[PDB]
């Protein structure tokens, strides 16, 4: 059994893309932000608290067009607890066709790892967008680099990176272009 | 610590 179900027809000649939560997309913590963009109560051994949530700039911009572009999947080391419904209130256009949290992960020598060869597609059309490099220590030539993101208003990087996922979008290996 | 490195 592989991570994903066959691709649906709308999503089926498109290339696959892994999508980084925390650091990634969004910033969260539980020590309290003023002026968050969500909070999210969350329960951790029967006490919930607060987790507040913050953007990183151009996001919207960045699932709108990749939700487009690709068959976007979010792949996640946190629990479902906390990120389902963080995604629920980012992905206003449907953008992620599945979600894979924790428990999808590989544990490899401490660190937890998203192993592309388990979602069930051709690896030649997969990509990976992450901000820890140990996430796809098993595919770094499938991965496109993203800064780890806290708070940084000024950041541009999901802006930047839409002209090289519009290229990546529409190769036919993605190994042409990241050299593998 | 909401998707942590390691457990
Ligand atoms: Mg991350």
């Amino acid at each position: 059994q592989y991570l994903l179900p066959e691709a649906k027809a709308q999503d089926s000649d498109k290339i696959c893309v892994v999508i980084n939560l925390d650091e990634t997309l969004v910033h969260s913590s539980f020590k309290p932000v003023n002026n968050a963009d969500f909070i999210i109560p969350v329960e951790i051994d029967g006490v919930v608290h607060q987790v507040y949530v913050l953007k990183r700039p151009h996001v919207d911009e960045f699932l709108q067009r990749m939700g487009e572009l690709f068959e976007c999947v979010l792949f996640t080391a946190s629990l479902a607890k906390y990120a389902d419904p963080v995604a629920d209130l980012l992905d206003k256009w449907g953008a992620f066709r599945a979600r894979l949290f924790r428990e999808s992960c590989v544990f490899h020598r401490g660190n937890y790892v998203k192993d592309l060869s388990r979602l069930g597609r051709d690896l030649r059309r997969v990509l990976i967008l992450d901000n820890s490099p140990a996430s796809y220590v098993f595919h770094p030539d499938n991965a496109v680099p993203v800064a780890s993101w806290f708070d940084n208003m000024s950041d541009t990087e999901l802006h930047d990176l839409l002209p090289f996922f519009e290229q990546l979008s529409r190769v036919d290996d993605v190994y042409s272009v990241l050299r593998q | 610590d909401l998707s942590p490195p390691s457990p």
